[PDB]
């Protein structure tokens, strides 16, 4: 049986268990900055951020073929200057040990409109309407594509802190991701069911993707905390 | 309607 954990509630500048992609920055205040942002706040267009945990993570076997059961946890802000038109997202995925960044933009940094460059699973908090997409913002559960398998309405509030709870059950292959806003007492939950075995390798890395928008500013991405755990059994 |  194997089994990894970590928590944390604030990040910390130069973290050697983090490993920064793009734009990403840890300030000194404790947040993980997805984007590039001005001197006051302000995001730029076409940013993009990702960050992992350094460990790899043992999803699936193939010898007994045996699945990890896991569940994530944290909390993230945006900050949208123009509350009418904003900047495609932020995700939670795992991924390839050495997984870079992909497409911008409307691909949230983790999928691109070719066939594939990885194999990525991955929980989406999209703000913009691609063609794919349904209308209005959504969290998403996205296999090997931008196009999610299923998706829910997600109550989008500026600035407010959004608590995550993202679980994976190897027994139902059941990913369940759910959303809170304390401030608001709203909730939204999404479920459906992945096989790691066929959309992952056996080792991956988890992290965030939170991608800005093409040509307008959109909104910015801050997670301020983390959790994860996960258990391979025989 | 879609950008690029
Ligand atoms: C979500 O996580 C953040 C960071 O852990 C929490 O905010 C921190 O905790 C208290 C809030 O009173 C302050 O002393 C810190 O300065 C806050 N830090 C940051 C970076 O904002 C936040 O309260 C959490 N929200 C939950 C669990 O609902
Ligand atoms: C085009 O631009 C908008 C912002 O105006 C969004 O970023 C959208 O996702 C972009 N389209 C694609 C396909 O990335
Ligand atoms: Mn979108
Ligand atoms: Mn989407």
């Amino acid at each position: 049986a194997e089994t990894v954990s970590f928590s944390w509630n604030k990040f910390v500048p130069k973290q050697p268990n983090m490993i920064l992609q793009g734009d990403a920055i840890v300030t000194s205040s404790g947040k993980l900055q997805l984007n590039k942002v001005d001197e006051n706040g302000t995001p730029k267009p076409s940013s993009l951020g990702r960050a992992l945990y350094s460990t790899p993570i043992h999803i699936w076997d193939k010898e007994t073929g045996s699945v990890a059961s896991f569940a994530a946890s944290f909390n993230f802000t945006f900050y949208a200057p123009d509350t009418k038109r904003l900047a495609d997202g932020l995700a939670f995925f795992l991924a390839p040990i050495d997984t870079k960044p992909q497409t911008h933009a409307g691909y949230l940094g983790l999928f691109n409109e070719n066939e594939s460059g990885d194999q990525v699973v991955a929980v989406e908090f999209d703000t913009f309407r691609n063609s794919w997409d349904p209308p209005n913002p959504h969290i998403g559960i996205n296999v090997n594509s931008i196009r999610s398998i299923k998706t829910t309405s997600w109550d989008l509030a500026n600035n407010k802190v959004a608590k995550v709870l993202i679980t994976y059950d190897a027994s139902t292959s059941l990913l369940v991701a759910s959303l809170v806003y304390p401030s608001q007492r709203t909730s939204n939950i999404l479920s459906d069911v992945v096989d790691l075995k066929t959309s992952l390798p056996e080792w991956v890395r988890i992290g965030f993707s939170a991608a800005t928008g093409l040509d307008i500013p959109g909104e910015s991405h801050d997670v301020l905390s983390w959790s994860f755990a996960s258990n391979l059994p025989h | 309607p879609d950008t690029r």
